[PDB]
RNA sequence: AGAAGCGGAUUUAGCUCAGUUGGGAGAGCGCCAGACUGAAGAUCUGGAGGUCCUGUGUUCGAUCCACAGAAUUCGCAUUU
RNA sequence: CGGUGGAACACAGUGGAGCCUUGUCCUCCGGGUUAAUGUCGCUUUUGGCAUUGGCCCCUGCUCCUGAGAGAAGAAAUAUACUGGGGAACCAGUCUUUACCGACCGUUGUUAUCAGAAAUUCACGGAGUUCGGCCUAGGUCGGACUCCGAUGGGAACGGCAACGGUUGUUCCGUUUGACUUGUCG
C-alpha cells in the first residue's frame, strides 16, 4: 500500500528575492521598434546582421563578452524572456546572477509577455545582448529605462538579516 | 599555486590564520618603523608605502557589523525572543543553544586558569575542537587570537530591543564540550566527574 | 491509492537543525560577497569551512537540501560558485561550469527544454 | 568486614527484563487518568515516565560494530 | 590484554587413526636482458608482434612467545593514502637498500524517496574503428571512451564473514616431591 509523507527541506531564503525580475510595464510600446529592428537585421545578409549593429546571441560569447575582454563600452543592454515556455532554467538561473559581478552598465530588461515565443523561435535562443555606444538605437533606450525599466539591487545594498525558509516536499512510499 | 593551496579547506585554513599572524607581526615591525601611535594613520601609512603587505591584512571595523547584527537577529529568531519576554521557556532555550552552532559568535573570555587570557572578547571565524579563534583589536594589534578551552570560562551577552531596560549573558565553557560542531550536533551532553573546575571556585 | 494526511506539526529539532543549516549558509554566503564586493581572494578559504561544515551536519540529521542549494555550491571542495571560472554552452556537449580548483558541474541542456527538478514542479511542494 | 590470583556471564523507563540487515527506542509491574462498582479488588483502555554505563572512532545514521576507561555478578567439590 | 616455565633453532614438539583434491622437489602475477622460430615494412641489416627456454627482483632492529619502538630525500610544499589535532603528532590501510610497481578473491548489505540505474544488469546522446546493403559517406550490428539535474553517492568506494599459504580434523602427555597400600 501507498502512503504519502511529508519531508521538510531547507530552501533557499533569498532565491525567491535573487529572482525577483524588474518591473516592467508599458512594455507592447517597445516590442514594435525592437522586433522590426530585429527583422531588418535577419533579412538581407548574414554579415550585414551584426555589422550595422553588433549583438551577440550565443551564450558561450555572453560569457566571454562579459568576463573583461573588451571594456571600451560601458553601457551594454541585455534583454531575457521569463514566464515562457520552452526556455531552458538552467541558464536563466545563472543570466542576471552573471552580469551583476561585470563592471560595465549592464542593463538587463525582462520581457513579461508569455506568447513572445517569436524571438527565440526565430533568432538564436531567445536572448539579446548589443551595445548603445554611438547607435541610433539608445536615443530612445536612454529614454525609457529611467522611467518603468530601472533595475537596481536591494538585496546585496545594505546589510540586513533573512528569515529562514523550511519547505516541505510530498514523497510517496509503498509498503 | 592557486590550486595547491586549497586542495584541503583545514590546510589552506591554518596557512590563512599564519598569514594573518605573520602579517601582523610585520604590521608591528611596520608600526614602530612608523613611529605613529594612530592605527587610523598607520592603515594609511600601509597603503601609501605597503601594498602588498595590506592585502592579507584583517578589517575589524567591518568584521563587526558583518557578524553582530546576524548572530544577534538569527539567536532573537531561534530562542523566540520577542518583545513577549513572560511567556519564555528556559529549558528548551538551553537545549536550542546547546543545538545552535556558535561559529560567528561575540564571545568574552571571563575566567581561566592563565591570568593573561582573561578580558577578551571576540568573533568566531572558526570552531576547532579543544582550542578557539577569535579577533580582538588593541591600539594597534590585529592579530588572531587562539585561547585554550580546557579549564576557561565564556561569556556572551543576548541583548533585547529595548533600550537600557533589560539584557541577557550567558555562559559556556570550553573544558565542559570538547568537540567539533559537526558531533555538537548530534550529541546529548552528559554528565562529567567535572573535579578540574576548582579555577571557578578558586579566582 | 492511498491516505492522504498532511500534517502541520513541525518538529522542533528539525526547525533547529535546520536553523542552524541556514545560518551557517547566510554567514558564508555574506562573507563571500563582502570579500567579493570590495577587494581581491582574502579569505575565501574561510566561508568554505563553513559550508563544509554545513555539508557535515547534512551528513548528521539525515537531512536533505534543494538543489539550488547543492547546485550553488561545490562537491568536492565544497565552495560557493557565486563567482565561478568560465561558462561554456555548445562546445560539442551540452554546458559546462568550470572553477578554480578544476571540479565542473555540466548540466544536460542541450537534450530538451521544459524540463524541471521534482521540487521546483507546479504541485509538489507548499512553502512553510 | 572473610582478601589475593583464573576463567564465564553481564549493564536498556522507578523496578524486573526483552529486543537489534544497523534506520521505530519497547513489554510486564508500578504511578496517574478513563472505564466499571453502592464502594473496592480483579479485568480492560489511554497517558506520563530514557545518561540504552561512559568516551573515542568507523558509517550517511548507532542500544547493535571496533577500541579505551569503569564496573555488575557467578563459580573455585560452598549455605559463611 | 597477552605469552613463557610443555616442545629439543621449522625437527609444524612427537605418535596414532580416519578422509580426500591421495601431500604436485609446483607458479607469484608481473617487469628487464639474452637465444631460437614465424609473420609484416626497410634491404650489410634494423624495427614491431606472439610463443618457448635460462637468469635477475628487497627477513628494517631485539626476542622462543606475547610485543616494543626506528625512518618514509627511488614523484611534492603537509614528507605513501584517508580523517582529525594547536603542534610535536594520533588512529586505520601500507611499504621498507623495493636502484619497476602491485590495497587478494567470493558472498551479502548501503533501509524509503529521488534518479535511467545502489553495484562494473540495462537504457539515452556524442566521437572513433570494423563488417553487410549501398556510394554525394543514408541506415544496421559489434567494441572502446566521455557525459547525463537525484542522494553521503555511481567511486570494481565503505562495512561484515570466510580461506590458497608447507592438506584438514580428532585424541594423549612431555609435570612433580614426600606418606600409605599392592606386586617383583
Ligand atoms: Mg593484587
Ligand atoms: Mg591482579
Ligand atoms: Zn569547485
Amino acid at each position: 500500500k501507498r502512503r504519502q509523507v511529508y519531508k521538510p527541506v531547507l530552501d533557499n531564503p533569498f532565491t525567491n528575492e535573487a529572482h525577483m525580475w524588474p518591473r516592467v510595464h508599458d512594455q507592447p510600446l517597445i516590442w514594435q521598434l525592437l522586433q522590426s529592428s530585429i527583422i531588418n537585421k535577419l533579412i538581407h545578409i548574414q554579415s550585414k546582421e551584426n555589422y550595422p549593429w553588433e549583438l551577440y546571441t550565443d551564450f558561450n560569447e555572453i560569457v566571454q563578452y562579459l568576463s573583461g575582454a573588451h571594456g571600451n563600452s560601458d553601457p551594454v543592454c541585455l534583454f531575457v524572456c521569463n514566464k515562457d515556455p520552452d526556455v531552458p532554467l538552467v541558464l536563466l538561473q545563472q543570466i542576471p546572477l552573471l552580469c551583476y559581478m561585470a563592471p560595465m552598465t549592464v542593463k538587463l530588461v525582462q520581457l513579461p509577455k508569455s506568447a513572445m515565443d517569436t524571438f527565440k523561435s526565430v533568432s538564436k535562443y531567445g536572448m539579446l545582448l548589443l551595445r548603445c555606444d554611438d547607435r541610433v538605437d539608445k536615443k530612445f533606450v536612454s529614454q525609457i529605462q529611467k522611467n518603468v525599466d530601472l533595475l537596481q539591487f536591494p538585496w546585496l545594498n545594505a546589510i540586513k538579516y533573512r528569515p529562514t525558509s523550511v519547505k516541505l516536499l510530498k514523497t510517496t512510499v509503498p509498503i | 599555486d592557486y590550486q595547491r593551496i586549497n586542495k584541503n579547506s583545514k590546510i589552506a585554513l591554518r596557512e590563512y590564520i599564519n598569514n594573518c599572524k605573520k602579517n601582523t607581526k610585520k604590521c608591528l615591525k611596520l608600526a614602530y618603523e612608523n613611529k605613529i601611535t594612530d592605527k587610523e594613520d598607520l592603515l594609511h601609512y600601509i597603503e601609501e608605502k605597503h601594498p602588498t603587505i595590506y592585502e592579507s591584512l584583517p578589517q575589524y571595523v567591518d568584521f563587526v557589523p558583518m557578524y553582530k547584527e546576524l548572530w544577534i537577529n538569527y539567536i532573537k529568531e531561534l530562542l523566540n525572543i520577542t518583545k513577549n519576554l513572560k511567556t519564555f521557556n528556559g529549558s528548551l532555550a538551553l537545549l536550542k543553544l546547546s543545538m545552535a552552532d556558535y561559529n560567528g559568535a561575540l564571545l568574552r573570555v571571563t575566567k581561566s586558569k592563565n591570568k593573561t587570557l582573561i578580558g577578551l572578547q571576540g568573533i568566531v571565524i572558526w570552531d576547532s575542537q579543544k582550542f578557539f579563534i577569535m579577533i580582538v583589536k588593541g591600539n594597534i594589534i590585529d592579530e588572531i587570537k587562539c585561547i585554550p578551552k580546557k579549564g576557561t570560562v565564556f561569556q556572551f551577552e543576548i541583548p533585547i530591543s529595548d533600550d537600557d531596560d533589560s539584557a541577557l549573558r550567558y555562559s559556556i565553557l570550553g573544558d565542559r564540550f570538547k568537540y567539533r560542531s559537526v558531533d555538537r550536533a548530534g550529541r546529548k551532553f552528559k554528565s562529567r566527574r567535572c573535579d578540574d573546575m576548582l579555577y571557578y571556585i578558586q579566582n | 491509492n492511498g491516505t492522504l494526511l498532511v500534517p502541520p506539526p513541525r518538529t522542533i529539532a528539525n526547525q533547529d537543525h535546520f536553523h542552524r543549516l541556514n545560518y551557517l549558509y547566510q554567514i558564508s554566503a555574506y562573507q563571500t560577497r563582502a570579500r567579493q564586493k570590495a577587494r581581491t581572494d582574502a579569505h575565501t578559504p574561510l566561508a568554505r569551512n563553513y559550508i563544509k561544515s554545513m555539508d557535515l551536519i547534512s551528513k548528521k540529521t539525515k537531512t536533505s537540501l534543494l538543489p539550488t542549494i547543492k547546485r550553488t555550491i561545490c562537491k568536492k571542495c565544497h565552495r560557493l560558485l557565486w563567482t565561478p571560472k568560465k561558462l561554456e554552452i555548445t562546445s560539442d556537449g551540452a554546458l559546462s561550469v568550470m572553477c578554480g580548483c578544476g571540479t565542473v558541474k555540466r548540466f544536460n541542456i542541450g537534450a530538451d527544454p521544459n524540463y524541471r527538478t521534482y521540487s521546483e514542479r507546479e504541485g509538489n511542494l507548499l512553502n512553510s
